[PDB]
């Protein structure tokens, strides 16, 4: 369900909490599963502060709730990588 | 690849040299012995030793794992 | 005692589930290691 | 199978320490934490001993740790970097004890890597920032400020990964309520491998970077750089403002440098070397540990050198720039990895092997009988003030906490007789070290008994104010005896109470006239043996005694208890209110009154008719029984007490019935527990009371908090029980046997022998059955190359005068290991020593000595292979011993005869090697392998004739373990390959071979084909060989969390489970049961799936983590987690309840039976 293109940021994760819209609801933030979503995302940068407040760190959609990481992304514990907020390139 | 897991310590293509392999090896022992609280006692009680004298071999064994490079 | 079926006082349960009294189950823990049940393994419980 | 493994005893060496206000109040919280397990101290620093006020295991390593508070915070928030990423900050709650997380930061991957930050760790004086860094190109400043409600303001860490800067050292500088500051220590490693000679590497140096973050900006830049030659081993930093100048020490070899940012002088303050110091001049003074002891205006440094002398530092800097450091030797300091001088007498130094040292101050801290060494000072520039090893006149050492570790050695054993058996840990670096042997029994801190075996033995005191027990009244029916509650308790004729008759009870529950139950009834007995003895209700003897603090029952035959009440002298009158049971009373108690009261609400006596007849002891409804608690069967006893409340009756059967203690009648309910009569009265264990059901298996019906539950305690064997409370412990359960009282904590007395060198292998004479240790302090001057040492010292410094005295000084008496440190030096330089302790006492009946550059490798002293079953020892010495590089001379096999059946280490003869004979066994002749190559040799006194010798091993040969045809070996690569050495072909091949790489240092053979291996990462595997170039498969894997010295599968506990021993160099302890109930492994597991869901650990790595750091975790279940469970919350204990389906009380006696599984 992922694209080749699209980084996100790999910059280190702040206070600037993720934020998930309808269209990809529910999805993890790496491999899109379901299973106990488990960790907070947080997206490092001005991806929440300024223009996109309140929005998808996915496709593009108005951002409604908070974005998790899965369990099974943080057994090999790849929440700590860093924004997960994708930026156009 | 990505340019900060470039930036990262480990990376490594066809054309990283073997010794420069061992000296980021040497880098990262030495590394990993001085975050080891475990590790650097045992290296400190071996002999009569300091735990600051210890830190600073492990200070400068950083350096010497590029010390003598090719 | 519900082979008796005296009056209930003090009741107190073995570990085979056999429900009687309190002095009942001493009574049952002096004797056997196992209750009245089934014979199970009560191991002499005269527990409240 | 798996493995239900569980920590016996704690690490004992403290990984990190940290002090502060972090009880949230003026109490100056310390935390020491040992790895994995962190201990805080806030008590009392006048008391003189460490009291802990709470404990938390964090299920990771810190690589970083750290205490500080905010601006205007009263509490220290502790600030700790594990190898996990979350780095996490707290604040300490003393109310709950416990540090509750205020924030988690995520950094990155687990492990302290080479760019993984948080290695070095700090923040700000103001507590506005915190930054943590890695080895090199990896540092981060996360800015947390004081929020409204003064919680975490934390931000996104501002990066400083400059490429290839190693900070040696990192400190966050005082700027006070301006821009704060950092620096660091950045070496600029790039060039070094820039420059493929080395010159550049040669010519790189350290600068101490002093960078500013201007939180106006919210950026950081790095303001000041000033570079120094020599490298930063440790700096400490001047605090600035009001408590000096903003400035910094950088250490280095007798030479601290003071500067600050800025137009600053460099003092470079010489570090005060010792007058005439025997130690080679090699090891340049730097200060291996500072700490910075401020008063309300200035501040002294005590730091301690390179013989770790405690020196006092003044500061006449006169606020314009870095003058004079008066660095004068205040005191003279043991070995110690660490101190930190607080306020209001405390300083703790925490000793890496040895005892850590709290001490309280006397003096002002400048107390010195040594030089003083200034900043301003003048010298010549080749040495300092010759500050020699002064007394303690500063500060008093008021407390010596014995740690276990650097435990080197291990010998546990039930030789001596003791409640458990004795494990005898030798640990501890050159004359500093000991071998300590403890024996529990299970809390046997100290041994006292009462006097004989009396009828009773109560605390008759001299009135109610004697709190401490003065006169117990040990009295049997013949004498009586006089007891002191100290553990020093013997017989004495102070009692007074009248106990020339047989006394039943004897305790002051007057004013000061104590109640005495005796055949004379009831006796008001005063501070001297004037008992005022009223009769008791008949002419029979007081069988039972319900005394109270106003009416005491006394209880004859037939249950007719006469009221001795309290009159208005105090004293116990027998009134005519008298009331009889349905039976004969066996023992009777009375439920405490209240402070409205004015006498007791509910008295019982325990009757011989199946019942406990509780009265109201008040005068208005005296002899008036209300309450019936019916017994189940015949009662022994009687136990009315508070937590409404209850009072039971004990039988001599297993039930004892227990109601409503108050006016009104409760429901008997009979709980169980020996075939032994009961004596259920007042106990103390833990501030909870206790009815005890007096059995063989003596359990005790605790009832804590209105609800009594019975069960047995984990204390040696007995017939009886009661309470115990002495110098010891405060309360506790005393399981009474005949003269004989097993402790129950509802500790193990430790004893340390020392030896001459640092232990290196302890082991057992063949025929004395006697500790024949070996201990080798290598790449360090031995004893007989000190006293060669000394004796040219004094003929080099004998040219002169005084200075031929002093040289003579100086050849007596050098700077002591125990005092000022141990002289010593030098790398091929090594000290071995063999001590034949004996198998009772520790002091050695035998010493033997070697060559002073020889160390003692293994020590082996059992029957010889060419000899018959004589002890002959083997003791390897590899002389010239330098551990780095690979140096060493030659490894001699000394033979020694052993005379005296080992008594005696008479040597014989030695056989040399160019390599070093690490293993020397028994082998059907004997196996010596040096290095890679084993040999089959005859075991002879002179000499030794080889036969067949295998040079086919990968590198060396750490361990050995045969079990009959075949050994498996351990090695530096391999852990475990087994060669079936066929003696009788004369040939050893490899029948199973090795593929997980692991240095395993510790050898145990579960079974005929089970070996086990302890790796130098610190994790124990155990490996099944297969069935009929092939390796054994890892059947059971772990990871402790520290590198394990030793390890054992034996039934370490007293019966139990064949669990495996297994011993660490941190002093910790733990027995691994392989738990064969399938049932109960998957009741553990689901418990443990509960608990790892209710509660996180702190260090951000979980315990799947912690026990899988290394290599995989695999047959092994979480006993430190179930504990952990134990120890959680009601609410959090209902929810791992309903999530395990079980109850809380289930799962809290499942704990209890696999605790007393052992
Ligand atoms: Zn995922
Ligand atoms: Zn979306
Ligand atoms: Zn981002």
């Amino acid at each position: 369900k992922h694209h080749p293109d699209l980084i996100f940021c790999r910059k280190q994760a702040g206070v600037a909490i993720g934020r998930l819209c309808e269209k990809c609801d529910g999805k993890c933030v790496i491999c899109d599963s379901y299973v106990r979503p488990c960790t907070l995302v947080r997206i490092c940068d001005e991806c929440n502060y300024g223009s996109y407040q309140g929005r998808c760190v996915i496709c593009g959609g108005p951002g409604v709730s908070d974005a998790y990481y899965c369990k099974e992304c943080t057994i090999q514990e790849k929440d700590r990588d860093g924004c997960p907020k994708i930026v156009n390139l | 690849l990505e340019h900060l897991q470039s930036k990262y310590i480990g990376t490594g293509h066809a054309d990283t040299t073997k010794w420069e392999w061992l000296v980021n090896q040497h880098r990262d022992s030495y590394c990993s012995y001085m975050g080891h609280f475990d590790l650097l006692n045992y290296f400190a009680i071996a002999e009569n030793e300091s735990k600051a004298r210890v830190r600073f071999n492990l200070m400068e064994k950083m350096l010497q794992p590029c010390g003598p490079p090719a | 005692c519900f082979i008796c079926r005296q009056s209930f006082q003090n009741p107190v349960v073995t570990k085979c589930r056999h429900y009687f009294c309190e002095s009942c189950a001493l009574q049952h823990f002096r004797t056997t290691p196992r209750c009245y049940v089934c014979d199970q393994q009560t191991n002499g419980v005269f527990n409240p | 199978m798996f493995l239900y493994n569980l920590t016996l005893q704690r690490a004992t060496g403290i990984s990190f320490a940290i002090h502060g206000n972090f009880s949230g109040t003026k109490q100056q919280e310390i935390v020491v934490s040992r790895g994995k397990i962190l201990e805080l101290l806030r008590p009392d620093p006048n008391t003189g001993k460490v009291h802990t006020l709470l404990t938390v295991e964090v299920f990771g390593v810190i690589r970083s740790l750290m205490a500080f508070r905010l601006t205007g915070g009263t509490k220290d928030y502790i600030v700790v970097g594990s190898d996990s990423g979350r780095i996490v900050i707290l604040e300490y709650q003393p109310s709950k004890n416990m540090f509750e997380k205020i924030h988690q930061e995520t950094f990155g991957k687990s492990g302290c890597r080479r760019i993984v930050p948080g290695q070095f760790l700090a923040v700000d004086p103001k507590g506005r920032a915190v930054m943590i860094s890695a080895i090199e190109k990896q540092k981060l400043v996360y800015i947390l400020n004081r929020d409204a409600a003064a919680r975490l303001t934390i931000s996104s860490p501002l990066e400083a990964h400059k490429a290839n800067t190693l900070v040696y050292h990192v400190v966050g500088v005082d700027v006070g309520f301006e821009n704060p500051m950092f620096a660091c220590l950045e070496m600029d490693y790039e060039e070094a491998d820039n420059d493929p000679t080395g010159e550049a590497a040669a010519n790189t140096q350290q600068t101490l970077t002093f960078y500013e973050l201007d939180l106006g900006l919210n950026h950081v830049v790095r303001k000041y750089s000033e570079p120094l030659e020599e490298h930063g081993n440790f700096l400490i930093t001047v605090p600035g403002g009001s408590d000096g100048p903003s400035g910094v020490l950088i250490c280095s070899e007798n030479y601290i440098t003071y500067k600050n940012f800025g137009d600053q002088p460099d003092i470079r303050c010489p570090i005060p070397r010792r007058r005439n110091d025997l130690d080679d001049p090699e090891r340049g003074m730097i200060f291996v540990c500072s700490a910075t002891h401020k008063t309300k205006s200035m501040f002294f440094f005590l730091a301690q050198t390179e013989q770790g002398d405690i020196f006092k530092i003044t500061l006449e800097t006169d606020e314009d720039m870095v003058t004079e450091i008066r660095l004068k030797y205040f005191d003279t300091v043991p070995v110690a990895a660490a101190m930190c001088v607080l306020k209001t007498g405390f300083l703790f130094v925490a000793s890496e092997f040895g005892n850590h040292y709290l001490y309280q101050i006397a003096h002002l801290g400048d107390d010195d009988e040594e030089p003083e060494f200034s900043s301003a000072m003048p010298l010549e520039e080749g040495d300092t003030f010759f500050f020699q090893p002064r007394p303690l006149k500063n500060l008093v050492l008021v407390d010596e906490l014995d740690s276990l570790s650097p435990i080197l050695f291990c010998q546990i054993a039930d030789l001596a007789n003791e409640d458990t058996p004795q494990l005898y840990v030798a640990c501890g670096r050159g004359p500093r070290s000991s071998l300590r042997v403890l024996r529990h029994g299970v809390s046997e801190m100290a041994v006292s008994e009462l006097p004989g075996n009396p009828n009773a033995v109560w605390t008759v005191r001299r009135h109610i104010e004697d709190e401490f027990d003065a006169y117990i009244i040990v009295s049997f029916v013949n004498a009586t005896l006089v007891l002191s509650i100290g553990e020093t308790v013997e017989e004495v004729t102070d009692s007074g109470f009248l106990g020339t008759t047989p006394t039943l009870s004897c305790s002051l529950l007057g004013d000061d006239a104590l109640v005495q139950v005796y055949p004379d009834g009831i006796r008001h007995i005063r501070a001297d043996k004037r008992v005022n003895e009223w009769k008791t209700p008949g002419k029979k003897t007081i069988v039972k005694c319900a005394v109270n603090q106003r009416q005491v029952v006394i209880a004859l035959t037939g249950g007719e208890l006469v009221y001795f009440e309290m009159d208005p002298s105090g004293q116990l009158n027998e009134y005519t209110e008298r009331k009889e049971m349905s039976a004969d009373v066996v023992c009777m108690s009375l439920a405490n009154v209240p402070p409205g009261e004015q006498r007791s609400r509910f008295l019982a006596v325990g009757l011989v008719d199946n019942t406990v007849r509780i009265i109201s002891l008040d005068p208005s409804d005296c002899l008036q029984p209300l309450s019936m608690q019916a017994l189940p069967a015949q009662p022994e006893s009687l136990c009315i007490v508070e937590m409404f409340l209850y009072l039971n009756i004990g039988l001599q059967n297993g039930v004892l019935l227990r109601t409503v203690l108050d006016p009104v009648t409760g429901d008997l309910s009979d709980t169980r527990t020996g075939s032994r009569p009961v004596k259920l009265f007042r106990v103390r264990m833990q501030g909870q009371e206790a009815v005890l059901a007096m059995s063989s298996r003596s359990w005790l019906s605790y009832s804590y908090q209105s609800r009594f539950h019975l069960t047995p305690l984990s204390y040696e064997t007995l017939e009886f029980a009661s309470g115990f409370a002495s110098e010891q412990c405060p309360e506790g359960i005393v399981a009474i046997s005949t003269n004989t009282l097993r402790i129950l904590a509802l500790v193990f007395n430790q004893v340390a022998f020392p030896l001459q060198y640092t232990p290196r292998k302890f082991v057992i004479h063949p025929e004395s059955n006697n500790l024949i240790i070996i201990e080798t302090d290598h790449n360090a001057y031995t004893e007989a190359t000190k006293a060669q040492r000394k004796q040219q010292m004094a003929e080099e410094m004998v040219e002169a005068e005084l200075a031929a005295e002093m040289a003579a000084a100086f050849l007596n008496e050098n700077l002591p290991e125990s005092i000022f440190g141990a002289p010593k030096a030098g790398n091929g330089q090594w000290a071995s020593v063999i001590r034949v302790m004996n198998p009772i006492q520790g002091n050695t009946l035998d010493l033997v000595q070697l060559e002073q550059n020889e160390a003692a490798f293994s020590v082996a002293v059992c029957r010889f292979s060419n000899t018959g079953e004589d002890w002959y020892v083997l003791v390897g010495v590899a002389k010239d011993l330098i551990l780095n590089p690979r140096s060493v001379a030659g490894g001699f096999v000394y033979t020694y005869k052993l005379v005296n059946n080992g008594e005696k280490l008479e040597f014989l003869h030695k056989t040399p090697v160019e390599e070093v004979p690490a293993a020397i066994a028994p082998f059907q002749r004997v196996l010596i392998g040096v290095g890679k190559l084993l040999r089959v040799y005859d075991l002879g006194k002179k000499k030794l004739l080889r036969k067949c010798e295998n040079k086919h091993i990968a590198n060396y040969i750490s361990g050995i373990q045969t079990i009959g045809h075949r050994v498996i070996v351990s090695d530096v690569q391999e852990s475990f390959i087994w060669v079936r050495y066929k003696r009788n072909e004369n040939q050893l091949i490899i029948f199973a071979d090795d593929t997980y790489p692991r240095w395993v240092t510790t050898a145990s053979l579960l079974d005929y084909d089970t070996v086990a291996g302890a790796d130098k990462f610190g994790n124990i595997c155990v490996v099944r060989l297969p069935p009929n170039s092939q390796k054994a498969e890892v059947i059971m894997n772990y990871h402790v969390g520290e590198t394990v010295l030793s390890l054992q599968k034996t039934t370490l506990i007293p019966g139990g489970s064949e669990s495996l021993v297994y011993t660490t160099l941190s002093g910790g302890i733990g027995i691994l049961v392989p738990f064969t109930s399938h049932e109960d492994h998957d009741f553990f597991q689901h418990v443990e799936m509960h608990l790892r869901s209710e509660h996180p650990p702190l260090c951000g790595r979980d315990h799947l983590s912690f026990r899988s750091y290394y290599f995989p975790v695999k047959n092994v279940i979480d006993g430190d987690l179930c504990e952990q469970f134990n120890s959680m919350e009601p609410n959090k204990q209902k929810n791992v309840s309903e999530e395990l389906d079980r109850t809380p009380p289930e799962v809290s006696k499942k704990l209890e039976d696999i605790r007393t599984r052992y």
